[PDB]
RNA sequence: GUGUAAGUGCACAAGGGAGCUUGACUGCGAGACGGACAUGUCGAGCAGGGACGAAAGUCGGGACUAGUGAUCCGGCACCUCU
RNA sequence: GUUACGGCGGUCCAUAGCGGCAGGGAAACGCCCGGUCCCAUCCCGAACCCGGAAGCUAAGCCUGCCAGCGCCGAUGAUACUACCCAUCCGGGUGGAAAAGUAGGACACCGCCGAACA
C-alpha cells in the first residue's frame, strides 16, 4: 500500500528525471522532502481568535494539528508585540506530503477559480518552489457555509533538486499546472 | 504521533465528473467524495 | 553642572602573582566578568572572584585561547 | 554540488557539539576514569579513559566477533558489550567510573549497556 | 504596596518563620513553600501568615 | 541578546526552549580580600534534611558590580532563661 | 610492524581554518529502508529513539596536490622610553615597539581499536 504519487516518483518519474539529467550517481535524483504551508494572519494581534480560525482551516486542509508562530520581532507600524500569535505552520512529510500533494493537485488547483496556471519562475536557486493562494474555499475539506472570511497559504515544497531547472523539470514531471514561459 | 492532537483519517473516494473512482485518504466522513470538476476534466489540464 | 557623581574603587585585579605559593581558599583575582578563567584546583565565585582550592603556586597560563589560573603543587619538603 | 549540509554532517557536528558540552562535567582519572560511548546504527564502543595522561586502560565494542556471535538484538549486543567493558575495567584494577554518553541521550542501548556494566560490578 | 515583606510560619506549628517578599498583586492568594523546619527537623510546608 | 545605567564578560554560552521543583535552606565554616575604625566581600569543606539527575554531580537566589540606614527605643512569634 | 582506516585526547588551539583540483568504502564511518516494540515532535519517525541492511561513496570522513583567501612571522631601522648630561636646542648609556618586509605555513604529537603480517 504506497500513495500514488509516490509510486509514480519511485518508477516512472526517478526513470524520466535519470535520462534527462544522466546523474551520475543513483543518489542525485531529485525529490521532494516536504511542504510546509504559511497562514501569516496579521490581523490577528487585534483579535485572537483569527489564530483559531487559521488553526481550523489548516487543521481541517492538510489533516494535521497546526502549529502556532510567535511574533520574533516587535513593530509598531503594524502595532506588533513579542509573543502574540501572528500566523499557523504545518509541515508535511512522508506519506501525509505526498497525499495532501495528490489531492492538491488533483483537486483544489482546478478548483480555482479562473486558474489559469502557475508561473515557472517561483523557484529561488535550489528549485523549491513558493505560490501563494488568497482564500481557502477550493478545498471540500472545508465548507462554503462553514467558512466566513478568506485565508489565503503560501505553500512550499523543498526538493533535492539543486537547480531551478532541475526542480521546475521535476515539479512538471509531478503533475504541477504550469504556465509557459 | 500523538493521540488526541489531530483530526479524524479515513480512506476517501474521489468522484469526478468524468468517472473515476479514487480511493485515497482524507478526512471528509461521507465515505465517498463527488466532485464536479479534478485535474481530468480541467480545460487547462486538458489544453481547452 | 549636572556631573560630581561617582562610585567608590572597587580595588579590583590581581592578588597573587606567577610564583607566589598560597594557601587553600586563598583569593587570587577580583575581577567582574571572567577575564581570567579558572584552571586546576581553583574556583569561581558568586562574584566571579577565583580563588585557590589547594595549596601549592600561583600559575598563569592559555587553555583554547582563554588566559586561566591555575595552582602547582609544590613539593613537599 | 548539493546547495547545503547534508543531514549526516548536521547530525556528526551536533553530536561532537553536545558530546563537548558534557565534557565540561565528566573527566576522567586514573583510579575514577570516564566510560565514554559511541554509539553507531550498526555497533556500539566503549572505552575506560584516563583524561590526564590521555591512555585507555580498557576498551570494548561490538566489532569483536566473540560478541558478534549473539544472535540478539542490538539491545543484546550493548548489554553484552557492557559485560565484557565491565569485567576488562575489572581485570584492569579499576572499580568506580564516570559514565559518558557521548553526546547520546541516555536510553535504549546505551541505558541498556549501562544497566549491565552497573549490574556487573562497575559502582557509577 | 508591591513585594512587600511577608511571614511564613511553619504549618508545622514550631513556630518557624520564614521571611521573604512578594508581588500582592501577582499572587494575591497566600503563598505556600515546602521548607525545612529546624525544630523538628525535617522539610514541611510553610504557609504565609 | 543578556529585566534595568555603564563597564568587564558570556556563542563552550551567562543568549533561546521544555520537564520537575523551592537550596530565595538549618548548624557551621579552614583560609582569605578590602580596610583608621565601624561597615563590606569571597569562600572550599563538614553535618541534618531535601530538589533535580541513570549517574557523576550541582543547588546556602538572580552573568557580575547599585536597589540602601548604625545605635537607642518599642512591637510581634518561639525558648528546658530569670 | 604496516593501511587513502575508526575513535578518545593534547598544543601559550588557524603554521591547524576556509577555498580549489584530483581519489576510496577491507573492517569500520556514514548516507539508506521502516515505524512493530522503548522513546519523540511547542505540528512533522525532519530531528530524538527503536528494528534492519536492499542500494550508494553523490555527500560526511579521510588521502594527495595547490599560498588563492585567511593565519603566523623575523633581523635591521625607527617611534617611544628609565637614568644622566645639558642655560633652550639637543646629546650619552640601557630597554625597545606597532606597522612593513624577508620568510613560514595546505598542521604536529599521544593512547586505544579495526584490516593485513
Amino acid at each position: 500500500a504506497l500513495p500514488r504519487l509516490k509510486q509514480r516518483y519511485r518508477e516512472e518519474i526517478r526513470e524520466a528525471l535519470q535520462q534527462e539529467f544522466n546523474y551520475a550517481n543513483v543518489m542525485q535524483i531529485p525529490g521532494v522532502v516536504k511542504v510546509v504551508v504559511n497562514m501569516g494572519v496579521g490581523d490577528a494581534a487585534r483579535d485572537a481568535k483569527l489564530i483559531n480560525g487559521a488553526i481550523n482551516d489548516l487543521a481541517l486542509i492538510t489533516g494535521q494539528k497546526p502549529e502556532v508562530r510567535r511574533a520574533r520581532k516587535s513593530i509598531a507600524q503594524f502595532k506588533l508585540r513579542e509573543g502574540m500569535p501572528i500566523g499557523a505552520r504545518v509541515t508535511l512529510r512522508g506519506d501525509r506530503m505526498w497525499e495532501f500533494l495528490d489531492r492538491l493537485i488533483s483537486i483544489a488547483l482546478p478548483r480555482i477559480r479562473d486558474f489559469r496556471g502557475l508561473s515557472p519562475k517561483q523557484f529561488d536557486g535550489t528549485g523549491n518552489y513558493t505560490f501563494g493562494l488568497n482564500e481557502q474555499s477550493m478545498f471540500h475539506e472545508i465548507d462554503v457555509d462553514s467558512i466566513d472570511r478568506p485565508r489565503g497559504m503560501d505553500i512550499t515544497v523543498v526538493t533535492t533538486a539543486t537547480n531551478d531547472a532541475e526542480g521546475r523539470a521535476l515539479l512538471r514531471a509531478l503533475g504541477f499546472p504550469f504556465k509557459e514561459n | 504521533m500523538k493521540t488526541g492532537i489531530h483530526p479524524e483519517y479515513v480512506d476517501t473516494t474521489v468522484q469526478c465528473g468524468c468517472g473515476h473512482s479514487f480511493t485515497t485518504r482524507s478526512t471528509k466522513q461521507s465515505g465517498t467524495i463527488v466532485v464536479e470538476v479534478c485535474s481530468q476534466c480541467h480545460p487547462f489540464y486538458t489544453g481547452k | 553642572s549636572r556631573n560630581g557623581r561617582d562610585s567608590a574603587a572597587q580595588r579590583l585585579g590581581v592578588k597573587r602573582f606567577g610564583g607566589q605559593v598560597v594557601k587553600a581558599g586563598e583569593i587570587l583575582v577580583r575581577q567582574r566578568g571572567t577575564h581570567f578563567h579558572p584552571g586546576v584546583n581553583v574556583g569561581r565565585g558568586g562574584d566571579d572572584t577565583l580563588f585557590a582550592l589547594a595549596p601549592g603556586a600561583v600559575e598563569f597560563g592559555a587553555k583554547r585561547g582563554r588566559k586561566t589560573v591555575n595552582i602547582v603543587p609544590v613539593a613537599r619538603p | 554540488k548539493p546547495v547545503g549540509q547534508n543531514i549526516s554532517e548536521v547530525r556528526r557536528n551536533a553530536r561532537l557539539r553536545r558530546h563537548a558540552r558534557l565534557r565540561k562535567k565528566v573527566a576522567g582519572t586514573a583510579e575514577v576514569p570516564r566510560l565514554v560511548v559511541n554509539r553507531s546504527a550498526r555497533h556500539i564502543h566503549v572505552q575506560l579513559v584516563n583524561d590526564l595522561n590521555g591512555t585507555t586502560l580498557a576498551a570494548a565494542s561490538s566489532i569483536e566477533a566473540d560478541v558478534r556471535a549473539i544472535d540478539g538484538d542490538k539491545k543484546a549486543h550493548s548489554v553484552r558489550v557492557g559485560q565484557l567493558i565491565a569485567e576488562r575495567a575489572k581485570a584492569a584494577g579499576v572499580e568506580t567510573v564516570v559514565f559518558d554518553r557521548g553526546g547520546y541521550t541516555y536510553g535504549g542501548r546505551i541505558a541498556a549497556l549501562a544497566d549491565a556494566a552497573r549490574e556487573a560490578g562497575l559502582k557509577f | 504596596d508591591v513585594r512587600p515583606k511577608i511571614t511564613l510560619a511553619c504549618e508545622v506549628c514550631k513556630h518557624r518563620n520564614y521571611i521573604t517578599k512578594k508581588n500582592r498583586r501577582n499572587d494575591p492568594d497566600r503563598l505556600e513553600i515546602k521548607k525545612f523546619c529546624p525544630n523538628c527537623g525535617t522539610h514541611q510546608p510553610h504557609k504565609e501568615s
